[PDB]
């Protein structure tokens, strides 16, 4: 996400502020383009282990319900043309048919009492008997955002959150990291108390240092 | 590849307009010719400094028409004064065409480009600069083996992406697809700005020439006379107009061609003047004796 | 704004090369039309996206 | 009274309001200008005209 | 001075012309306005609903 | 360590990694109805390829998308170059190393490929660029001499553009020596570079020195790209001043030239910038 100003403190972040100058200018001079890398900032809640000093797997709560986790797929279709032209090709042969159809209805019917209906016998003393449909009912989502809530789901620690739901979040007080101090309220480094240095912890290690 | 590789932005100085504008339209209806005599800097800026006419011919534009003779001694008169620079480009005149080159100046072009590469050709149209618009506009030559070679979008990087056209078909595909434009702008220093913004010596004591109070009567009759048959007009406008839909009743009872409108404009119009008319004449009544 | 900014627009509309009245003769289905220009001669000539 | 700490956020309206109203001087800051915008695009009009 | 004094009279009546006429598309404005809440509460719910 | 800013940097690159999901039918549009060979077409297409994969390795559209790629040319080819470094934005061992094939002395097939990898680097190291601007200051003044040639015009370009980024904030009195000899030559191109370069590592000081300098050499210049990146530059240096810049405000807006003025409003912008000041907002 882009930032104005750092949200910590609500001071200017000079990174930002230089890098739109040189952004907004770029039909006078295109290669000064990639100067708007310096205003995305990236947004993700980070654990940090008091005794060793590295991330933690574990889950806080966070309520409902979601403002993210979307990820929309961009598409072309051209296959379409097809699909169109044939859909109104066979449509518009039956309006055609009209006329030789009547004389047709009356020696037709007597060949479906004798046989079977379609398929099987069973059923043949209505045209149709068998109407309806099968689901009626959609609102998806009960509202885009519920706020403070009541209702929980669970998100992992280094996930794509955007400060919407960023708010939302409450480290748990079973799992042993729980802040030193208190949230801040947004997205951003924070150091967790570790209750047991001693049991097992699942822990992410950072990529650079795995490749060196 | 190495440079911008991108025509010149023809920054044409406050002289050098006003000489090619005055030098063209003297000919019209024949066609003139000249050289503009400027300075390369950048990779894409020329300032044209300064003109000089090449003389007329009897068959008009040619390469032919160009005089060595001339060129170089008109040349050698400047270099003795030292406001001599180099040849940056031409100008000559299509007063019986829109702004592109004929075929007989592309090929003349081509010489010239031999010669400086960066030189620019400028067509003046000094048969329509008798609107308040000047229509002058700039082209120079891409080649015939540089389209082959596909080097047109070379030219096109690192501008604004705005250029000019004019009309369409035959004048249009010339312009962009054998040649290439770049705008024109005007430039000037504060003393110029200075000599062309000055007028008289009595232009800034001209609120003392009061007129002939006859036709300043004359302007007190006539614009009170008019105002009455404009509110004749006025009254039978909103005798109706008054139904729903909005444009209708405009159509309708002439609310269109709005009296309205037109009634306050002339009344505006008489009264701002009136205001300095009693202005000026307690002035001077006073003033003076 | 409305009134100034209408101005200055009707300056760039009233710039034309000449615009003219033809009539159709007839048409040709290679997706052109013959007109005959009223004080002109006749040519064939392509059609816009609006007709 | 029934909930106390009734003297802390009585105060806090208060220190609000005084920013506030600071901000409406910025709608008196326009004022001024759209007084100088319409004058330019009287001149404008002038220029149009002519 | 007897020109001026005509004028500046005929400019109060087409100025006054324009006083009554804001006046008269406020109330049509009015009627269009309470039909719109109606509406509006629909367009509030379905924000609500999904 | 903490305070160097060193982990986080690590921080941001694992989070960038795990979430990484890449709408591909984006790039392939735009690729495909946006041809290579227009130059305006091309740099767009990789200004948003550069954004879209930042700060993670991605090649994978560059050799998928090779012929595509080597349709473009000039300084669009110069803009292909310089996305790089905005996708391989931070993994700070590995940040020379990457753009080592880029860099001179491995590279000669065009002269776009040698300068915008120096561009590209400044990227990568932006922030936490110290030592980054030692190796890039080097190549600036063998290179500030001569100017006069085509192939050193586009490498010192983006050489000038690198230690902007690499110095930023630092207010490193070497960098502005080394950029002010690029000015003074009155090179063609890295005129601009030099003067834009200068206030990206000078920001906010407000030296009158430097004011004084860059306020004379607006006049002097002829070069259409210099008179605008000096504007630029002032306003830059003179980040945070408030009402000490406030007797260069008034002299830029004065001139009746254009360009002055245009960096002449920033000037404002960024000396009264997150202020609440009726005054500064009333002059723009």
């Amino acid at each position: 996400t882009i930032q104005l100003e750092n949200a910590d403190t609500g001071t200017l972040d000079t990174k930002s502020v230089v890098g739109l100058v040189m952004f907004s200018q770029f039909w006078y001079w295109f290669p000064l383009a990639h100067f708007l890398s310096l205003s995305f900032t990236p947004t993700t809640v980070i654990g940090i282990r008091g005794s060793d000093q590295a991330i933690p797997k574990f889950q806080m709560n966070c309520y409902a319900k979601e403002d993210a986790f979307s990820y929309p797929r961009m598409y072309e279709e051209a296959s379409g043309k097809e699909v169109e032209k044939v859909a109104t090709a066979v449509l518009s042969t039956t309006a055609r048919a009209k006329a030789r159809a009547k004389k047709t209805k009356k020696e037709k019917g007597p060949n479906e009492e004798e046989k079977k209906k379609e398929h099987e016998e069973k059923e043949k003393e209505r045209e149709t008997n068998k109407k309806g449909i099968k689901e009626t009912k959609e609102n998806d989502e009960e509202f885009y955002k519920n706020k403070y809530s009541s209702k929980p789901y669970k998100v992992d620690n280094m996930t794509r959150i955007l400060p919407q739901q960023s708010r939302y979040i409450s480290f748990i007080k079973d799992d042993r990291f729980v802040p030193v101090r208190k949230f801040k309220g947004n997205n951003g480094v924070v150091v967790l108390r570790d209750r047991e240095p001693k049991e097992p912890v699942a822990l992410i290690e950072t990529v650079r240092q795995m490749k060196d | 590849t190495g440079r911008d590789d991108t025509k010149e932005t023809v920054y044409i100085s406050s002289i050098a307009l006003l000489k090619m504008l005055k030098h063209g339209r003297a000919g019209v209806p024949m066609e003139v010719m000249g050289l503009m005599l400027g300075e390369f800097v950048d990779d894409y800026t020329v300032n044209v400094v300064d003109v000089f006419a090449m003389p007329q011919s009897g068959t008009g534009v040619s390469v032919e028409a160009v005089d060595d003779v001339f060129q170089a001694k008109m040349m050698d008169m400047l270099k003795q004064t030292g406001r001599d620079q180099m040849v940056v480009g031409w100008y000559h005149s299509h007063p019986g065409f829109g702004c592109w080159l004929s075929s007989v100046d592309v090929n003349t072009q081509k010489s010239f480009e031999q010669l400086n590469s960066r030189a620019v050709a400028v067509v003046v149209d000094p048969i329509q600069s008798v609107k308040g618009k000047v229509v002058i506009d700039a082209f120079r030559l891409i080649d015939t083996g540089a389209l082959i070679n596909n080097l047109e979008p070379r030219q096109t990087t690192s501008n604004t992406g705005l250029l000019n056209k004019a009309n369409i078909q035959a004048l249009i595909h010339g312009l962009n697809r054998h040649y290439y434009s770049l705008n024109i702008d005007y430039h000037k220093t504060a003393k110029e700005t200075k000599m062309l913004m000055n007028l008289h010596k009595e232009q800034w004591q001209s609120g003392l020439k009061m007129y002939d109070y006859e036709e300043k009567e004359e302007s007190n009759l006539a614009a009170t006379k008019s105002m009455v048959k404009i509110a004749e007009q006025y009254s039978k406008r909103i005798e109706e107009e008054k139904e729903l839909t909005e444009e209708e009743l405009k159509t309708r009872y002439v609310g269109r061609q709005d009296p309205k409108k037109h009634l306050s404009e002339t009344a505006d119009e008489t009264l701002e003047n009136n205001i300095v008319s009693v202005l000026t004449a307690g002035v001077n009544s006073v003033a003076i004796k | 704004n409305d009134k100034v900014r209408f101005i200055k627009d009707e300056l760039r509309l009233l710039q034309e090369p000449g615009s003219y009245v033809g009539e159709v003769i007839k048409i040709v289905s290679d997706k052109k039309v013959l007109v005959k220009v009223q004080p002109e001669g006749k040519y064939i000539v392509d059609v816009a996206k609006d007709i | 009274n029934n909930n106390s700490a009734l003297s802390n956020v009585n105060s806090d309206i208060y220190f609000k309001l005084k920013k506030l109203e600071k901000e409406y001087e910025l709608l008196t800051l326009q004022e001024d200008y759209i007084k100088d915008e319409q004058r330019h695009l009287k001149r404008e009009l002038k220029r149009a005209q002519e | 001075i007897n020109i001026s004094n005509n004028l500046q009279k005929a400019l109060t009546v087409k100025t006054n012309d324009e006083l009554m006429v804001i006046y008269i598309s406020n109330l049509v404005r009015s009627i269009i306005a309470f039909d719109d809440l109606i509406e509006n509460k629909i367009q509030n719910k379905k924000i609500q609903e999904q | 360590n903490i305070l160097s800013g060193l982990p986080t940097c690590d921080y941001y690159n694992t989070f960038l990694l795990n979430n990484k999901n890449i709408d591909i039918g984006l790039l392939n549009k735009s690729k495909s109805s946006l041809d290579g060979k227009f130059s305006l077409f091309h740099t767009a297409v990789s200004v948003a390829n550069g954004f879209m994969h930042a700060g993670t390795t991605d090649n994978s559209f560059i050799k998928a998308n090779l012929p595509w790629l080597g349709k473009a040319q000039n300084w669009a080819k110069f803009t292909a170059t310089a996305s790089l470094g905005v996708i391989h934005k931070g993994n700070l061992l590995e940040g020379k190393k990457v753009m080592a094939p880029y860099l001179p002395g491995s590279r000669a097939s065009s002269r776009f490929i040698k300068g915008g990898s120096l561009y590209g680097l400044g990227l990568i190291y932006a922030g936490f660029g110290r030592d980054t601007t030692d190796y890039l200051k080097n190549i600036i003044v063998e290179n500030s001499g001569t100017s006069g040639d085509e192939d050193v015009d586009v490498l010192l370009h983006g050489a000038s553009l690198g230690i902007g980024l690499a110095a930023m904030g630092s207010a490193n009195i070497e960098v502005y020596e080394a950029l002010k000899e690029v000015l003074y030559n009155d090179s063609a191109t890295s005129g601009e570079a030099a003067a834009l370069g200068m206030g990206l590592c000078m920001l906010g000081t407000g030296k009158p020195e430097a004011i004084h300098d860059m306020f004379t050499y607006s006049q002097e210049t002829q070069h259409g790209n210099i008179t605008r990146g000096l504007a630029v530059g002032l306003a830059l240096i003179n980040y945070g001043r408030q009402e000490l810049a406030d007797d260069l405000i008034t002299k830029m807006l004065a001139s009746d030239e254009s360009l002055l003025r245009y960096g002449g409003a920033f000037t404002i912008a960024l000396a009264y910038a997150g202020t609440g000041n009726n005054s500064a907002v009333k002059r723009l």
